[PDB]
This record gives C-alpha cells, structure tokens and sequence, in this order.
C-alpha cells in the first residue's frame, strides 16, 4: 500500500484517481524524502496550475533545502532557459526575455528563435501538440555543458503531477532527465481519459510508460483512501467490482443504521443527544436526490431551532471539459474577496503580470450589473479565445444562467459553513466529514441509483448514518450479506 | 584533482602582490608572524560573512595607500565534477555564472575601492567563469549566494568549551522528557514550601506600588544548561571532538573550511601529534588552512601543501605540494619527524648518520654555536635517497646542503659486484639516471683491512674519472667526499688525530666503532682543531651552513 510506495527510492510511477489521493501522498512523499536525505541535493515538484504548486508549498513548510515548488512552465524557464540560453546559443540571445503565452504564435522552430533573439519575447507554438518552451529547454541542455551540470548538481529527484496532461515535448524533457542525467522521477497521473486535459495533452505517453517501461516501478492508489475502513466496506458492497477489495472486520462502529419512525428533526436529536454518535460541533450534512427534498428538510429544521444553509447543484455542475475553470470565473465575479490572482492561479501556466492585466480587462465587463444574456456570451468567448479553448454551447448557457440570478451564489461562496445540506450531484467533488442519507431515495434492486448511492456513501469521512426507509434497500443488504457470509456490516441503533 | 587551485592577494596589508598555489589541506609557516595572520584574515574576508561585514579600514590597504584597490581572488578547479560531491555543491548555487567553454575553472574574487568622504571601503564579491567579466555574487540583505556554498569554521587557539557547546546544543524519549518536565515543575513547588518571599514584598510594596523569586533552569527546562562532564589542556581536545561531530551534521549541505591558527598553543607535545594524525591521516578535516610554529604538529603530514612565508618584509610566499610516495611508505613516520623540524630552518645540511651529527655539533659549537639561532639545521638522512628532502626544501626556498660519503654497495646474490651508491644519490639530485653497476676483482686472500683499502683505491679512481660531475655538484651545493668523511677529516687535522688516538692509522681506528670513536675524538678535539676543520676546503659545507 502507501507504506510500500514511500519506501521505494527509485523511479516511481503512480496511478492516482478519485481526487485528493494524489496531493496528500505527494506532499507526504516529498517531506519524507527530505528527512531521509541530508546531502545538498534538492527536490523539484512541478504542477500544471499555480494553485496546485501553492497548495503543495503550504503543506511542506520551510524549503531551506532549496527545493523548487512551482509551475511546469516556470521550472524550465527559471532553471534551464534563462540561465543557460546565452551559453547554448551565444551572447546574441537575451536572458531578460519575457514569455507571453497568447501572443506571437509561429510555424517553425527556427521562427520562434528569431522572436526570442530580436523581439526579445518567448512565444508559444501554434500547434497545441508541440511545446516550444520545452523544445527550447531540451535543446539548451544538449547545447550547454553547464546546463547539464547544474541540473544534475541541484536536483536528485523530480516530482510531476497530472502526467496524463503532459504533451510530447514536455514528456521528452522529463525522460531526458531520467535517461541521460539519471535523475529520479516520481510520476503521478490518472490513466483514465476523464474530462480535464491541458490543451496539448496526449494520454498515450503516460499510458505507454505503464506498458513498456522497465525502469519505472508501477503503483496504484485506492479511490476511497481518506474514508475509514467501515465506511469503505459499506460503500463497496453495492457494486460488484468493488465487493472484492473490502475485508470484513470483527466490530463495526462507524456506519449507523436507524429506521425512520419519528419525524426527521427528532432523528437528528436522537442521534445527537440520546446516543451521541454525531457531534453537533462537527460538520453535519444530509443527502437528498432532488431540490424539493432538501427544502422540506431545511424548513422542518428551522422550526426546531436547527439552523442550516443548503447548497444547490448549479447548471455548471456537469462533467464538461471547462467546468472547473468556468466555476472559478463565477467565484471571481460573485465574491469580492476572491482576487484576480486566485483566478490566474487556476489557469494553466505561470501568466505574466502584463498578461494578467489583459485577462482582467476582459472579465471586468462581467462586474457591471444588469447587462443581459448576450453580452455575457461574448465576454466568455473573448475570455476563452485568449486561452485558445472553444466553449461548449451548454457550458455557455450554464455560465450565463448562474450570472443572472443570485440563486447559486452560496454554492460559489468563499465562506464555509459547518452545518449544511447538499444534493448527491451538488457535491460530487468535495468530501464531507459526517453524512446522513435515506434509503427510499435509491433503487437498489435494479442498480439504477447504485452509482449515486456509491457517491453518497463515499462522501462521508468519519461517521456515516443510514436511514432504513426502504425495505428493498435492507433486503439487498441482507441478501448480499448471505452471499458473502457477512454477519455484520452495519451498526443498528 | 583539487578544487582549490591558487589564491591571489593584491594590495592587502603587507601583501603587495602575492600568488600562492593551494590544495585541500594547507599548512602555512615561517618567520613573518604578521604574514601568516594576514593570510588567514585574507581568506576570512573572502569567505567569512561575520568578518566581511565590517569592511576595509584605511590600515587594511597596502602601505596605507587608499588609491590602490584591494583584490583577493580564489581560483577553483571543477574538473573532477563527475566524482566529487562537493564540486556539485558549488555548481548548484553558481547556476548560470559559469560558461561551458571554461567549465573546468571558476573564480571567486573580492574587490574593494576606498571612498575618502565615507572613510570606508565596502567589500564587493564577484564570481564567474571568466576573470575578465566577473559578475556580482547575488545577495539579498546580509547574505549572498557565496554564504550558502562555504561555511568557514575558525578555531581560535584559546577557546572555552562550555561556550561553544551552548551554540551547538540546540540542533544536536518524549514520554521520558514529559516526566522530566513535570518533575522540573515539582522542584519549584517544593522550593517555595517561605519567609523571604513575604518580607521582600512588604518592603517592595511600600517602596513601589508578588515577589516569589524561584530558580533558574526550572523556568526554561533542563535543556537550557546541559554543560558537559567527563569521566584545561584536556578539555581543549574535547572541543575539537565536538567540532568533528557538529560540523558534519550541521553543515553537511555545504563545503566547510577550517581555519586553525596556532593550535599548539597551551597544548602538550603528545596531543599535538594526536591532532596532526587527525588532520592528515583522518578524513575528518577535508579542507583546512593551518598556521603553526610546532614541528611536532607535522609528524603525520601527508598529501598537503606546505606554504612558507619568507622572513623578508616583501612577504614572499613559496608553496610546495608535499606528498609521500608509496616507496617511502615503510619509513614515512621516521622521515616526517626528521623533516618536520627542518621546514622551520633557513639552511639545512643533509648529513648521513649520527656520527656526522656528533662531530658537526662539536665543531659548530666551537666555531659558531649560534648557528641554529640564525636558521641553520642538521638533518640526518639514512638509507633513503636525498630527492624527497631536497624537493621539499627547494620549493620552499630553503637553502639545502648535502655532504655524503662515496660508498659502494654489494648487490645481493652476486659477489664482486658493487653499486656506485655514493655517486647515484648525487646524480639523482641533478636528474641524471643511475650509473651502471661496476665489478671489481678482489682476490680471496685479501680480506679485512687489506680488502677495505683496495676498495678505497677504487673510490679514489672513480672520483677522478667523474671530475666534471663533481664540478656540477659544487654548484648545486653537493659535497661528495673522495672516499668518506673520516678520510677528509684526516686531511684537515692529521696531526691532531694521530696524537689523540696514538694509533698510527687513526682513520682505520675511527671506523672500527664509528659512534664511540667519534665521541672519543670530539672529547679530545682542540679549539684550533675545530677551526682547522671548519676552515678546511673539504668542509666547505659548514661554511655554507652558517651562511658567512
């Protein structure tokens, strides 16, 4: 498992999925290797977005080892291109160059050298599949002897995040550091095609390393690593592929089942005061299928003194290529404390201060109120035109609808609330500490809602409370408990 | 094969322009005590942040001339980058200041120009691959990139162990510590358990508008003071024992350079040899610079560079890379102890054995007893060739004189063959190759004293053949006797030796027991005999030793 992962000191290839399993293990693996190694060598972690680089830097702590934590583009720029470009190509080339991602697309590698030599800027390649900065960095290393000496002397291992999005030119540099410079590589990626890719992503180079590489040591990560063992056993029994991984335990305490005989508010009081299996001071969230089921529970609790705020699923809450970025644009529009730098951190690459000012100009048109649906669509196209990303028609309408109304404001609110209620689709992504669900929502016999039920069960982190509303739900438990000869998988009050 | 190539010092104090080659281990010595101290300070100013922040005063400039700029450059060698770990330390910080064309070399320079109005010349540190376009070492605030590469440890001759231990205690189980912590608070509760705390408050309260006053250590815990206890001269070595363990753990990520000045101060002779073994034989002190007046501190010297500061006011420096070959390894310790005391002298006379020392000590005593005060020294070399001693003394600018006997050595396994051992050693100093061994026919009935006299006739014959080779020896201060010392001594005082020994052949009787008879001779030697031996042409080495 994870203990076997961190012990390996060689080239490690990690398959990460379900989210957050990659980030926590990455930070723990980095800080553990820093404690083992006392020599002068440092580590280098590279992330596509600037937020992930800042997220890793905050958890690691002091970087007195000289460790580099930053963007993929910022790494090759500050460590390879800028220091040794004059050594590789002569004194004609500048080291005070400014890289602009959006401007100055060129057709050939020879053309881009002239933009850097004469126009004093570092422009991107026109083809999204070919990266000019990494082609330049790899070229500089082969031309410059000092460049190869410095990289070997500075870093002994390099950590790479989200490797499935790396392009071929970006992939060539990483393999060049491992094959020629003999630098250890810790690779984290998602083998599934998924929904999120960098504009020049090719999953085959990552998939090819899993199939034909003898140097790397392959590992895998559990999807529900953060969930406790008792919650994992209750979640995995509903899907046939997941039933094999769980192991039975002599005593089960985290998953509680209680039949709904008293009103909904009384069940909440019973679990909080009579058995104290749920703490009122800990965050508590309740699961529903539809928005109406959440409203009636929220209104029933306001009468009993319980205070709650309910997050609804927005039109943007849909598996689309630009869903993650579109939500961040909404968070910058809705919230005043959300800085433009926080929005730029979500954008791939380390944008310059001048490029940030141009993107800020496009979005400032959305900060004026009551300017109708047509202008919101053009600002959105103008925004994504600079990023060279086309926008889905339903993604545009979903973005527009959220901008018009204040209905989905708290779903993108920066503030955090202790007690909430969310829909199964509302928080498909984020995870909660303790969750209560009801059985009548999910049809378990024909597996229509088993995927929504599996998501519902995996959201809870410490304690999961299940209400046995449906007899067919309880029958599917008792039937499969006999197939697997499981005496206890649930704790009933 | 050494990272430290050479150091250049321009216009710094008594250093007008001085170039000194270097190595990982360096030892500096000489008459000029001011030059040795300024040499270490010149290295600190380049590499020690604490001594560098104070800048240059008017006195630090050479001859107190503020127009001339102070310049200290350290040349480094990065050729062994593939297998040297400390080389990769420097590369990781230098980053792009190196060029690939001159990747093998790297410069570290210190430049200083004086301002009259500011009465203060600051220290600007530059580095780079090319000496022409050195660039300022990047820094932010009070630290620069060079302070991340090198950490200079200066070992003062006098040091308090408890004070330096307080600096290293912080960086050098939990359930056990928790019991010690609660027990520490148990002290204070029992201390108060009382007449003074109430009366000082009644006096304080009337004086000024609770005065319990507990006890130190118990407030901050046991870790505040943890001074050591063993189970003045002895504790000095334990401070070195701390330095070895501390520096490796504390400064593993950077290159540590030791500056040890006069460590023999307040140290027993036996401990100086112990420290010398740790400096050279042990790999604990990779890079250091040593200033010493003690010969016993070089008993274990090997694979080091010897830097000798001349007695002149111009502060001339001569450096020698001292290395003991594998062939001399079986007599390395005997050879070092004899040569260690000769490095501090000004004129060294290479003699063969103790019988020559017994004679020369008596003769010099009557003629010039202050010969060692003026820099003379008698170094005896036995069994080994002269090349190792001469090369070390020659590079250091020390006048070397050689006086040896013309000897013949019988080759093992064959009779009648004799090697020209006396000539080969003198030819080896001149770089010529060893002469071919010769065979002399001696009859079997000729033995003993009669056999030795015939071998002497071959030596005189060999001496005459190489009359021009002996001429080159005198120019190199090489003095080869025609036969041996005893025959040359007879030539200087034949009448005295015949009277002293009463034996008709005093040379034959002297060689019976070379040590005892030489002592018997010097006891009965007259003062005029010593002056006659000193003034004689065959003993010109004694005149060259005193330096008249």
């Amino acid at each position: 498992s994870r203990e076997q992962i961190i012990k390996d000191g060689g080239n490690i290839l990690v398959t990460a999925g379900a989210g957050s399993g990659k980030t926590t293990i990455l930070v723990s693996k980095i800080e553990a290797d820093l404690k083992e190694n006392k020599t002068h060598y440092s580590i280098a972690a590279v992330t596509f977005t600037n937020k992930a680089a800042k997220e890793i830097e905050g958890r690691l702590g002091y970087s007195s080892r000289g460790n580099f934590i930053g963007t993929n583009d910022g790494f090759v720029e500050s460590e390879i291109i800028r220091p040794f470009i004059k050594d590789a190509f002569g004194n004609d080339y500048p080291d005070n160059f400014t890289a602009e991602y959006f401007d100055n697309q060129f057709a050939s590698y020879d053309k881009g050298l002239q933009v850097l030599k004469y126009q004093n800027i570092l422009g991107t390649y026109s083809n999204p599949k070919k990266n000019f900065k990494f082609q330049l960095a790899l070229d500089i290393l082969k031309k410059s002897l000092v460049a190869r000496q410095y990289i070997f002397s500075k870093y002994f291992k390099i950590f790479i995040d989200e490797y499935q999005d790396s392009d071929k030119d970006m992939h060539n540099l990483f393999m060049y550091l491992k094959d020629q410079l003999k630098i250890k590589l810790f690779i984290v990626g998602d083998p599934k095609q998924s929904i999120y890719i960098w504009r020049g992503a090719e999953p085959e180079n990552f998939n090819g390393l899993i199939e034909n590489s003898t140097d790397f040591n392959k590992y895998h990560l559990t999807s529900n690593f953060r969930c406790c063992q008792d919650i994992q056993n209750y979640s995995n029994l509903f899907n046939e592929e997941t039933r094999s991984l769980i192991k039975e335990k002599n005593e089960v305490q985290n998953v509680i089942s209680i039949a709904d005989d008293m009103p909904i508010s009384d069940i909440l009081l019973k679990l909080t005061e009579e058995k104290q299996v749920l703490n009122i001071e800990a965050e508590l969230v309740i699961l529903v299928r539809r928005r109406n089921q959440a409203i009636e529970i929220m209104k029933e609790l306001n009468e009993e003194g319980f205070n709650f705020i309910f997050i609804p699923q927005t039109p943007l809450d849909r598996a689309t290529p630009n869903a993650t970025l579109l939500k961040e644009v909404i968070k910058y529009v809705k919230n005043d404390r959300y800085s433009i730098y926080d929005l730029a951190a979500e954008i791939v690459g380390n944008l310059s201060s001048r490029e940030i000012k141009e993107i800020q100009k496009i979005i400032n048109e959305l900060l004026v109120p009551n300017i109708n649906q047509v202008l919101i669509n053009q600002v959105l196209i103008n925004l994504f035109a600079k990023l060279e990303i086309t926008l889905d028609t339903r993604e545009i309408t979903a973005f527009t609808e959220v901008m018009m109304t204040n209905e989905f404001d708290i779903a993108f609110d920066t503030n955090e609330y202790l007690h909430k209620i969310f829909t199964v689709h509302s928080a498909k992504g984020l995870e909660f500490n303790q969750v209560i669900i009801t059985a009548s929502d999910y049809n378990v016999h024909y597996n229509r809602d088993t995927n929504e039920h599996y998501v519902a069960t995996t959201r809870a982190k410490d304690k999961l409370i299940v209400i046995m509303d449906n007899k067919k739900y309880s029958d599917y438990i008792e039937t499969l408990m006999k197939e697997l000869k499981i005496k206890n998988i649930i704790k009933s009050i | 094969s050494s990272k430290f190539s050479n150091i250049t010092i321009k216009n710094f104090r008594n250093f007008e322009k001085v170039n000194i080659n270097l190595d990982n281990k360096n030892v500096i010595f000489g008459m000029n005590d001011i030059g040795k101290t300024n040499f270490l300070y010149a290295l600190r100013f380049l590499l020690d942040k604490e001594i560098r922040k104070f800048g240059f005063n008017k006195s630090d400039y050479h001859k107190h001339d503020t127009s001339k700029k102070i310049e200290i450059i350290l040349t480094l060698d990065l050729s062994n980058y593939e297998k040297d770990e400390d080389t990769k330390k420097l590369i990781s910080v230098v980053k792009g200041a190196r060029t690939s064309a001159n990747a093998d070399v790297f410069y570290i320079a210190l430049e200083s120009k004086y301002d009259d109005k500011e009465l203060y010349g600051n220290i600007i540190l530059k580095w780079g691959s090319e000496l022409d376009n050195l660039i300022d070492i990047p820094g932010r605030g009070n630290i620069n990139a060079l302070d991340n590469v090198f950490k200079v440890i200066y070992i003062n001759p006098l040091v308090d162990l408890d004070k330096l231990f307080a600096q290293n205690k912080k960086y050098i189980d939990e359930g056990i510590l928790n019991n010690i912590k609660s027990l520490t608070d148990q002290v204070n509760q029992q201390i108060g358990e009382k007449g003074f705390q109430q009366e000082i408050t009644s006096e304080y309260r009337s004086l000024k508008k609770s005065i319990e006053l507990k006890s130190e250590m118990a407030i901050k815990g046991f870790f505040s003071d943890i001074i050591p206890y063993i189970k003045d001269g002895r504790r000095k070595m334990l401070s070195y024992s701390i330095y070895n363990y501390l520096a490796k753990k504390k400064y593993e990520d950077k290159i540590v350079i030791y500056l040890i000045e006069e460590p023999e101060i307040s140290l027993h002779r036996s401990m100086q040899i112990a420290l010398s073994k740790q400096l050279f034989e042990q790999s604990t002190y990779k890079y250091f610079f040593l200033s010493t007046h003690s010969p016993e501190l070089l008993y274990e010297m090997d694979n080091t560079r010897l830097i000798r500061v001349h007695s002149t006011e111009k502060v001339v420096c001569s450096s020698h890379m001292y290395n003991v070959e594998e062939a001399y390894g079986s007599v390395k310790k005997k050879l070092n102890k004899a040569l260690s005391s000769a490095l501090f002298a000004e004129r060294v006379l290479l003699i063969e054995g103790p019988s020559e020392k017994i004679l020369f000590e008596k003769v010099l005593d009557e003629v010039e007893p202050e010969y060692e005060l003026n820099g003379g020294f008698l170094l005896e070399v036995g069994g080994t060739y002269f090349n190792h001693y001469v090369c070390t003394l020659n590079d250091l600018g020390i006048t070397h004189i050689i006086k040896t006997d013309n000897d013949l050595k019988s080759k093992k396994g064959k009779k009648g063959v004799y090697e020209l051992l006396g000539l080969n050693r003198c030819l080896n100093l001149l770089g010529r190759e060893n002469l071919d061994e010769i065979t002399i026919d001696i009859p079997e009935d000729i033995k003993g004293k009669k056999k030795k006299e015939r071998l002497n006739e071959r030596k005189k014959e060999i001496f005459k053949q190489y009359k021009n080779e002996v001429g080159e020896f005198l120019g190199e201060r090489i003095y080869l006797s025609e036969i041996d010392l005893e025959n040359d001594l007879y030539s200087a005082i034949g009448e005295s030796m015949k009277r002293i020994f009463e034996n008709e052949d005093p040379v034959h009787y002297l060689q019976k027991s070379k040590l005892f008879n030489m002592v018997e001779l010097v006891n009965n030697l007259s003062t005029k005999d010593c002056f006659d031996v000193f003034e004689h042409e065959k003993f010109a080495c004694l005149k060259e030793l005193v330096g008249s």
